[PDB]
């Protein structure tokens, strides 16, 4: 699960390589 | 005289045609990211 | 050094001869249990015996064959009626005893001769069937 | 050269030995080194200096010794002890093998030649009272506890004795060659013992087991 | 009544196979299902349990 | 729900002060167990020990006689009933 916290979700997407800068 | 109170394929079909956490994260994520 | 050195029951159990599963000498009773006066209602033996429809032991081939083999002395049982444990053991090992009986029959045929052996199924034959009588004839 | 007798059991030495003068004995978990005095038969062993290393590695260490070791050179015959690992590896590439068989050696027995006689000697017999066991799991070397049952005691005809090794290379017994057991008998004894215990365990759960007979 | 007879029924199913494996390994019903040919433990339980 | 069954014929031996009395869903008196209770069955050959895990119902009493394969412990909508 991606955490409900938006910035934790952003960090998860960065770690899971879903999206990055 | 007296009354007591005591304690598959359809499931996959409704998923294809559309979890409680999924519908609650989508609600939560929508109002924040924008 | 000290590395080189120069030099009933408990035997029937070793050899596999008929013996009790539990040694009678190394056997103890189960003391005294609750007397239905220090027991809960659900664990008390009923005052009168209850009809069951399962009160008789089911007949089968194993019981008959085990009783016959106990009569012949091929095996010996704990009591007169074989138990369910003994019935299961016989069901496991039943081919060996049949092979022993077949071998005994083959040996009897080899010893007595065809005339003596097969006269069991020819009752109208009244002549002597021993090998000596056959040679005399 | 060096004398490892009486040293530490699992310490790593600070030099790389020369393997041209050593007996390299390779086991599953380690490679065992015993100094080899020169000899045309290469059957002569010097147990004063020994080393144990992880398999295919030059980081030498003195092995643990669990028994007194020989001091004079003794001629010995080497025989390994272990199992076969026949596996079915996953087929990844074309023509990948359907099976793979390897020899997992876990023990090595060193049996002294009687009076250090050579193999070519017409009077060559093995001395089964002098056996040294090398263990891969413990990276150690021991002497075998040999039990002799053939009559004769210390002095006897060595040609008529037979060695029996059981219990994962721990039981050593000397018997007369006449009373050797058939392989069928050994296999059937093991099967009978195991199946007898299994059957008694299976029947124990019945409530008339205490008033039942084996037959 | 429901649970005592469900526990009894389920215990017979568990002991059905070790009884076949230890005392009658070549029993036809056992071989027809243990080999994976035709029939499972549930259907044999309907026949022998 | 898993049922602990007696593996031997014998006499049940345990201390009833380490367990809490309760009432089963079947209406029977029983002992609730929240600890690593040790139960002893004094069988005909030797004494045997059965371990009862916590959060389980102990259905037997101390000094009670049990048979083999007999349940001795238990491990663990809206309907309308008319009388």
């Amino acid at each position: 699960w991606f955490p409900e916290e938006p910035f934790e979700a952003f960090k998860e997407m960065r770690e899971r390589k879903v999206f990055d800068v | 005289l007296v009354t007591f109170i005591y304690e598959g394929l359809p499931k996959v079909e409704q998923v294809l045609e559309v979890s409680l956490n999924l519908e609650k994260r989508i609600k939560g994520w929508n109002r924040c990211i924008t | 050094n000290g590395f080189v050195v120069y030099n009933g029951f408990e035997l029937d159990k070793k050899l596999g001869r008929p013996h009790p599963f539990i040694d009678p000498t190394k056997k103890k009773q189960i003391e005294t249990t609750l007397t239905s006066d220090e027991s809960w209602w659900n664990w008390r033996k009923p005052e009168k015996e209850q009809w069951s429809r399962w009160q008789r032991r089911r007949p089968d081939v194993e019981t008959v064959f085990l009783k016959a083999m106990a009569e012949t002395g091929q095996v010996k049982l704990y009591g007169k009626e074989p138990t369910l444990t003994e019935t299961s053991l016989y069901r496991a090992r039943r081919h060996l005893f049949k092979e022993e009986r077949l071998q005994a029959e083959r040996e009897r045929l080899a010893k007595e001769g065809p005339m003596a052996f097969y006269s069991e199924w020819v009752k109208a034959w009244k002549r002597d069937t021993s090998r000596e009588a056959v040679q005399k004839h | 050269f060096i004398s490892t007798q009486g040293w530490d059991s699992e310490m790593v030495v600070d030099y790389r030995i020369n393997e041209d003068e050593f007996h390299k004995i390779s086991l599953l978990d380690c490679d065992f080194f015993i100094r080899k005095p020169p000899d045309p038969d290469n059957d002569v062993y010097d147990f004063r200096e020994m080393y144990v290393t992880p398999p295919d590695t030059d980081i030498y260490s003195v092995p643990r010794v669990l028994a007194p070791m020989p001091q004079k050179y003794i001629r010995c015959a080497m025989s390994d002890y272990g199992c076969y690992d026949v596996t079915e590896p996953p087929i990844d590439a074309p023509r990948d093998p359907l099976y793979k068989s390897e020899r997992e050696i876990s023990k090595v027995f060193l049996t002294k030649h009687y009076r250090n006689r050579r193999l070519n000697d017409p009077e060559f017999v093995l001395d089964f009272e002098e056996i040294y066991v090398i263990d891969s799991k413990t990276k150690s070397i021991t002497r075998a506890r040999v039990l002799v049952t053939v009559p004769g005691g210390r002095k006897r005809d060595r040609k008529d004795d037979l060695l029996v090794i059981r219990d994962n290379g721990n039981s050593f017994k000397i018997i007369h060659v006449g009373e050797r057991d058939d392989p069928t008998t050994v296999i059937e004894r093991e099967e009978w013992t195991k199946t007898r215990e299994d059957m008694e365990k299976h029947l124990r759960k019945l409530r008339d087991f205490s008033v039942s007979n084996w037959f | 009544s429901i649970e005592i007879w469900y526990a009894t029924s389920e215990y017979l199913r568990q002991e059905m196979n070790p009884n076949f494996r230890m005392t009658d390994p070549f029993n036809p019903v056992h071989m027809m299902s243990f080999s994976g040919a035709r029939g499972n433990a549930s259907q044999v339980h309907q026949l022998v349990g | 729900a898993e049922h602990v069954r007696a593996p031997y014929n014998g006499k049940i031996k345990f201390n009833e002060d380490l367990v809490h009395p309760t009432r089963t869903r079947h209406g029977h008196p029983a002992f609730l167990c929240y600890i690593d209770l040790s139960v002893i069955i004094e069988s005909e050959d030797i004494i045997h020990s059965v371990t009862i895990p916590p959060k389980s119902f102990l259905l037997v009493q101390n000094d009670q006689y049990v048979e083999s394969e007999q349940v001795i412990a238990e491990i663990r909508e809206r309907v309308r009933k008319y009388i």
